[PDB]
RNA sequence: CGCCACACGGGGUAAGAGCUGAACGCAUCUAAGCUCGAAACCCACUUGGAAAAGAGACACCGCCGAGGUCCCGCGUACAAG
RNA sequence: CGAGUGGCUUGCUACCUCGAUGUCGGUUCCCUCCAUCCUGCCCGUGCAGAAGCGGGCAAGGGUGAGGUUGUUCGCCUAUUAAAGGAGGUCGUGAGCUGGGUUUAGACCGUCGUGAGACAGGUCGGCUGCUAUCUACUGGGUGUGUAGGUGUCUGACAAGA
RNA sequence: CUGUCCCAACGUUGGGCCCGGUGAACUGUACAUUCCAGUGCGGAGUCUGGAGACACCCAGGGGGAAGCGAAGACCCUAUGGA
RNA sequence: ACAGCUGGUUCCAAUCGAAACAUGUCGAAGCAUGACCUCCGCCGAGGUAGUCUGUGAGGUAGAGCGACCGAUUGGUCCUGUCAAACUCCAAACUUACAGACGCUGUUUGACGCGGGGAUUCCGGUGCGCGGGGUAAGCCUGUGUACCAGGAGGGGAACAACCCAGAGAUAGGUUAAGGUCCCCAAGUGUGGAUUAAGUGUAAUCCUCUGAAGGUGGUCUCGAGCCCUAGACAGCCGGGAGGUGAGCUUAGAAGCAGCUACCCUCUAAGAAAAGCGUAACAGCUUACCGGCCGAGGUUUGAGGCGCCCAAAAUGAUCGGGACUCAAAUCCACCACCGAGACCUGUCCGUACCACUCAUACUGGUAAUCGAGUAGAUUGG
């Protein structure tokens, strides 16, 4: 299915699984991304993803852009590289469709989507100064995967 | 033949679009004009798109027909004619009064109009009215 | 901005509207520098390339009339020579001047001969193997020896086998 | 997915309504090459016949065979060349400036002309000089008129008028040309522009068939089978589609069909000759007997016997002349039978 | 169902191949400029076209007479015209 | 995974017409679109050549005959440069056809107590009208330009 | 076996066309020389913008007037009928 | 015959002027009762469409959750997210009553009460907030203004978008919108951008244009380098110990492993990229010369470009427009309604005089559009 039927804040807050049953699992197989045991404040250089225009990005989006992005940081940087990147949005927000013409149009259950409203950060990778333009490649790859246009900021560094 | 003209304009470098604006004012408030050196006239813009528009007059039409002059004569006359009520009395005799010639039938020289002249020193991306004809297919007769 | 362009000695230049005619003991090249608000004039002994305006659009063809300029005064002296060699696998190739024409005859086993028109007052010289592209107009030159190259053009089969033709050994 | 076809009948010939003159008018002259000469002349129709002749093409595996060729005989008796028309270069195309007249005139020429009793031929042929000298001379093209009456199978009398280009030389050397064959009585030959094996372009009216439907006249089909017992069987499908809503000129249909202007190009002219050897046994049908200058054409000529064809060289010949085709057989057999 | 005829070539382009050339000393088919380049576009060729309201041009004849219509014998024409 | 274009399929809606805008398929005749099957000119190649594969410009022309089926669709055969797709009230019944859908007769299967039913199958089963206007194909009569004969010009127009 | 078809042709008779005589009907809110686009209750000769368009008449085949003919037989609705 | 269904129902004018909703109904194409419209009689001093303040009511937006609740990450306290049917919090705002100001009423009697007559219970659209639906010129709510039943001006045309609510006639000035022509008014002024005919399209079924891309061009900021010569180009040098060692038949910058050391010097790697079976060969680093002025990296903004395919004839209404007749920032002067101002007249209401509802005089900024319908004079 497109995102043209989904992209749109559009309908009130479909959260409550004690009202809803029957949806799909995530996904999103990981959040924690890198190196998990070590801190965000142990690195020099800190560069997020933030979403331009205020949307509902689908868990089957958040994977495609998640996957693109840590495999770029997988290839270039190794399997066990020193990096951590973190993807902060959670795919709340239940996703119906109505799958009998306009009678009884109440959707059944289809997904979930993650409401990320303009100017906040989707995701944010904590990497060093040599490995700066190679997280700034692995976002590029992950901008092509979600509905808005993206920003590409670096909060803490001034090694340039 | 022999055309008693009170305002003979130069059409020499002008721009063709202003020329009859101004010539259309001038036929409604009663004045026989005559436009001297259309194949000379001018007309702004990039050449392709130009010709394009001029291109797609020339092909459209069907049985009730949609005549569109390929010299710069009848192009000229057809700018003044939509800036003239012509199916209008008034309008009609106002077009009537004005005729648009391929160089210059008169001893007498042609007026420059203000505001119509284009500095060619300033300007490369024109296309004189000759040009246009020369593409559409006319024959050169000027 | 303004570029002013000291003429050689060999060289004398005069101008008219936007056409400047330089001349010189190897020939004469008329030229028409045309572009909005850029004014060519000959000062007596320099040539003056002045514009009002200082734009990226502007700035790209002052220095586009610089070169053409310097280019014309080179071209009326010491003049602009292209080397070609003439290079066949099996089929012997017979490059000839034919009247204001070269022609190729028996290109890649051709029976129809390949022909090119010259270019203004350029001279071909051929000697055996090796042809010589001369003249002082570098854009008449310059093209007829391409010509001349793109003349044994082949597009259906593969060019790194049939290697045939006349290709540019010296450029100037 | 219901079959491509091309349409039926052509869209070049139209409108396709009766001509204005029987008398053809070419819309193309040929080219000025070398030596100045009249660009035409014209005949009349006779028939049919077919000759035997020797293979001249250089490229055909029966060079120098015996072949046989269809022929249509034309009558080409000389034409008068009674005036030179000189045309002027405005900036709204050719205009007709002068023409310069003579004294000798045919005596059956005022059957359709108001002949000309007081002319000046030297203020006109000056005024056609002081616009060569201008620059502003276009063109020079003579009138001219056939002689009928030399023609016994060709009831008329009254001339048939057509303007003929003269093209060649300068502009200065063909004015010459032209002024000489006017001064002297016009009179001119086949001959004289024409010679056997040269590609000519054939101009005719042709053969009126009054109003006929869409199947002769445009070449449509019948209705088939089942359809062809309904009620239908000559008339088309449909006028056209639900929109537009007006029938469109160029859907088939009924009208004036034959009597329409065709220039037929590339005719090779097999024999010029007089006489009455290409006269057919019991004369030529709906016509009569031959025994005067003539012309065998290859193949057909548009009209019916006795009209007027005019001839032209070929403005776009596809093959070299083969000059002077040896004629081994004409056939006089007759036409009935 | 038989027979005859129905180009080539020019001009300007698209995609593309290039020349000269700067912004940007170099480089660069392009930004100005230029050489090429499609069965496609324009011309060439055929057909219509003085009702083109700027309603056209030329030559001769004529205004007490040029010419036309009717009439008559007929078709290279034609449903009336 | 993300972004779109189209308006050929399907679905949705119920705005228009129930004092009726004749339903599918086919046929015949005309115009068009390009997302190009062939043909022209090109670029790349895992481009030696030959034969191909992929891509670009391009709608001038072409894109055909047949066997089953009412079929559209599709399957199949032999030809072909190729045997492209789509729009025009799913173009076209005051043009045709009437094989299918979908009246009244009848049979079979299934369902029903029954009348009778079926988004099952099957045999049979009708096609109205003299064109007022407009549109176009051809033909005339007048008027305008402003006496006559003959010859032309060429704004435009059509072509594959 | 053959014109059902390829693929159409020519001919025959009666019409058709012109003339004398006889002489209806269907249909008609008005206006009306239209065409291309647009707009409008979303399917316009009449609205908007342009284009084209001198008037009248003859013959034609029927593209349009969502042509004429029949208060839709389908479908739904009616505290309708049989 | 009956029908709750379709059609039709004939003269003028003046005042007021809806409902397309609620409850019940074999009810949903209909009725009844309310709401709402109108008319008459009664009552007799208050009334409350706006605002402010005071005394109260509320949990929507937002926010937040070691504040409940239930969702929802990872690590050896920290770290990552959420809620129409969660709330430790919490608006704007809506709302009860009262006072004050405003407006209104006491001859135009308001507020209220009683009675007669209805019409109406297919609605639509814009905007705000919604719920369903991929969406819809969809379906279904709600507040509001409008169309319906609303003229006139503008918007190309176009119920509901903009101005505007309108007796007659007349003069004037504006509104929306517009001032190159068609077309009334500017080819107005100062300045800048755009080269695509972008654009000349407020709103919209109607006016598309996206993600992605852009040394097209303009503007602004930041760091660094530079006349002790920067960036680029061109010339010259790019040397020795040594062809490093290990590996290996061999590997000598450059198959692999490890090291990656010092001389000469103005530079020159235990070699950055090709190249060879291995050498050789070509250049990179680095240094010097020629040259001579800005250069280089990154950030932001403006307009444009690519992305961008459809059917009879292209389009901003058309013509056409390029230091504009486009776009943005300012500014100047005009054109342009029935609005507003103004003269006269008419109707209606009320006041004075009157028997009069006949004259006459006066008041209306706070009267003058209208479908169904009520009322009244002709
Ligand atoms: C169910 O199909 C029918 O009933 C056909 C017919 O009955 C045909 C009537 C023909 C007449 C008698 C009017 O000549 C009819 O009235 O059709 C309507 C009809 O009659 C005028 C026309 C309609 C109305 C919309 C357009 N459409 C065209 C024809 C049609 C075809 C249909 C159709 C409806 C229509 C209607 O159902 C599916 O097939
Ligand atoms: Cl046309
Ligand atoms: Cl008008
Ligand atoms: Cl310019
Ligand atoms: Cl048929
Ligand atoms: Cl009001
Ligand atoms: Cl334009
Ligand atoms: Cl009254
Ligand atoms: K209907
Ligand atoms: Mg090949
Ligand atoms: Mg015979
Ligand atoms: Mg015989
Ligand atoms: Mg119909
Ligand atoms: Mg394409
Ligand atoms: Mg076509
Ligand atoms: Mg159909
Ligand atoms: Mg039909
Ligand atoms: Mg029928
Ligand atoms: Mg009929
Ligand atoms: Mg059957
Ligand atoms: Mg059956
Ligand atoms: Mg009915
Ligand atoms: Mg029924
Ligand atoms: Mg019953
Ligand atoms: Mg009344
Ligand atoms: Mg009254
Ligand atoms: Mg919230
Ligand atoms: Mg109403
Ligand atoms: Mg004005
Ligand atoms: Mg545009
Ligand atoms: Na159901
Ligand atoms: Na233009
Ligand atoms: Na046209
Ligand atoms: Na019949
Ligand atoms: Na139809
Ligand atoms: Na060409
Ligand atoms: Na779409
Ligand atoms: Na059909
Ligand atoms: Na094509
Ligand atoms: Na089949
Ligand atoms: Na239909
Ligand atoms: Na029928
Ligand atoms: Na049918
Ligand atoms: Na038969
Ligand atoms: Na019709
Ligand atoms: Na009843
Ligand atoms: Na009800
Ligand atoms: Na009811
Ligand atoms: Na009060
Ligand atoms: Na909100
Ligand atoms: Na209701
Ligand atoms: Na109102
Ligand atoms: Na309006
Ligand atoms: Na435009
Ligand atoms: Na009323
Ligand atoms: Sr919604
Ligand atoms: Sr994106
Ligand atoms: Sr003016
Ligand atoms: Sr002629
Ligand atoms: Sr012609
Ligand atoms: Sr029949
Ligand atoms: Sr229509
Ligand atoms: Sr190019
Ligand atoms: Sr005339
Ligand atoms: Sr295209
Ligand atoms: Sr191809
Ligand atoms: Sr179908
Ligand atoms: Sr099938
Ligand atoms: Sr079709
Ligand atoms: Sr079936
Ligand atoms: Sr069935
Ligand atoms: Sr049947
Ligand atoms: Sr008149
Ligand atoms: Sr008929
Ligand atoms: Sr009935
Ligand atoms: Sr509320
Ligand atoms: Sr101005
Ligand atoms: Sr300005
Ligand atoms: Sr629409
Ligand atoms: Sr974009
Ligand atoms: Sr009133
Ligand atoms: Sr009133």
């Amino acid at each position: 299915k497109p995102a043209s039927m989904y992209r749109d804040i559009d309908k009130p807050a479909y959260t409550r699984r004690e009202y809803i049953t029957g949806i799909p699992g995530s996904k999103i197989a990981q959040h924690k991304m890198g190196r998990k045991q070590k801190d965000a404040d142990d690195y020099p250089v800190q560069i997020s993803l933030i979403v331009e225009e205020t949307v509902q990005l689908r868990h089957g989006s958040l994977e495609a852009s998640r996957l693109s992005a840590n495999r770029h940081l997988i290839k270039e940087l190794g399997e066990e590289g020193d990096y951590k990147m973190t993807l902060r949005k959670f795919p709340h927000q239940v996703l119906r469709e109505n799958k009998d013409g306009m009678r009884a149009a109440f959707g059944k259950i289809v997904g979930t989507a993650a409401r990320v409203q303009a100017g906040e950060q989707l995701f944010t990778a904590y990497c060093n100064v040599e490995d700066a333009e190679h997280v700034k490649e692995a976002f590029r790859r992950a901008y092509n995967k979600i509905t808005p246009s993206c920003r590409i900021k670096v909060e803490r560094g001034e090694e340039l | 033949a022999e055309f008693d003209a009170d305002v003979i304009v130069d059409a020499r470098d002008c721009i063709m679009g202003r020329v009859a604006s101004q010539v259309a004012e001038q036929a409604l408030d009663g004045e026989t004009v005559a436009v001297v050196n259309a194949e000379r006239a001018v007309i702004t813009g990039r050449e392709e798109q130009i010709v394009e528009k001029y291109e797609k007059r020339v092909d459209i039409g069907n049985d009730n027909g949609y005549f569109y002059p390929k010299r710069p004569d009848g192009i000229f006359k057809r700018t003044i004619r939509g800036m003239l009520p012509h199916k209008k009395q008034r309008g009609r005799e106002a077009f009537e009064s004005v005729r648009v010639y391929l160089g210059n039938p008169y001893d007498e020289d042609g007026e420059v109009l203000d505001g119509t002249s284009l500095d060619r020193l300033s300007n490369i991306k024109f296309v004189t009215l000759g040009e246009i004809s020369e593409t559409l297919g006319a024959n050169k007769t000027w | 901005p303004r570029v002013e362009l000291e003429i050689p000695e060999d060289v004398d230049a005069e101008q008219d509207h936007l056409d400047i005619t330089v001349e010189g003991d190897n020939g004469s090249v008329t030229r028409r520098l045309w572009y909005p608000d850029i004014d060519v004039s000959v000062d007596g002994d320099t040539v003056v390339i002045e514009s009002d305006e200082d734009n990226a659009k502007t700035m790209s063809t002052i220095g586009t009339f610089q070169s053409h300029i310097e280019n014309m005064f080179h071209g009326v002296t010491e003049g602009w020579e292209y080397g070609m060699e003439v290079f066949y696998s099996h089929f012997p190739m017979q490059v000839n001047v034919e009247g204001d024409e070269v022609v190729i005859e028996n290109f890649l086993g051709e029976k129809a001969p390949r022909r090119t028109t010259i270019h203004g007052d350029t001279d071909v010289e051929i000697d055996g193997e090796e042809l010589t592209v001369s003249g002082p107009d570098i854009e008449a030159v310059g093209q007829t020896a391409a010509d001349i190259e793109q003349l044994t053009r082949i597009n259906d089969k593969d060019v790194r086998v049939f290697q045939d033709g006349v290709y540019i050994t010296r450029k100037p | 997915p219901q079959p491509s076809r091309p349409r039926k009948g052509s869209l070049g010939f139209g409108p396709r309504k009766r001509s204005t003159s029987e008398t053809p008018r070419f819309n193309s002259w040929p080219s000025d090459d070398g030596q100045p000469g009249v660009q035409g002349f014209a005949g009349y129709k006779a028939g049919m016949t077919h000759v035997v002749l020797v293979n001249d093409e250089p490229n055909s595996p029966r060079e120098g065979m015996e072949e046989t060729v269809p022929v249509t005989v034309i009558e080409t008796p000389p034409m008068r060349a009674v005036a030179l028309r000189a045309y002027e270069d405005t900036p709204y195309g050719q205009r007709p400036l002068t023409e310069v007249w003579t004294d000798e005139f045919h005596s059956e020429l005022d059957r359709t002309l108001d002949v000309p009793e007081d002319h000046d031929p030297d203020a006109a042929e000056e005024q056609i000089r002081d616009a060569h000298e201008a620059g502003d001379l276009g063109d020079l093209r003579l009138i001219t008129h056939t002689v009928p009456d030399a023609v016994p199978s060709v009831p008329k009398k009254k001339p048939d008028v057509m303007e003929t280009r003269v093209g060649g030389g300068s502009v200065s050397d063909r004015l010459d040309h032209a002024l000489d064959i006017v001064e002297d009585g016009g009179e001119h030959a086949m001959n004289d522009i024409f010679r056997a094996g040269e590609y000519a372009d054939v101009a005719g009216v042709t053969k009126g068939k009054g109003t006929q439907g869409p199947v002769k006249r445009w070449g449509v089909q019948k209705r088939k089978g089942k359809h062809a017992r309904q009620g239908w069987r000559r008339r088309i499908g449909n006028l056209g589609p639900w929109n537009p809503s007006r029938v469109r000129s160029t859907v088939p249909q009924q009208g004036q069909t034959g009597y329409h202007q065709r220039t037929e190009l590339n005719k090779r002219l097999i024999d010029i000759g007089e006489g009455d050897e290409p006269t057919v046994d019991g004369g030529f049908v709906n016509y009569g007997e031959v025994d005067g200058p003539y012309t065998l054409v290859k193949g057909s000529v548009p009209g019916p016997d006795k009209r007027l064809v005019r001839f032209r060289p070929a403005v776009r010949p596809n093959d070299q002349p083969r000059l002077d085709p040896e004629v081994r057989y004409v056939s006089n057999e007759s036409n009935q039978g």
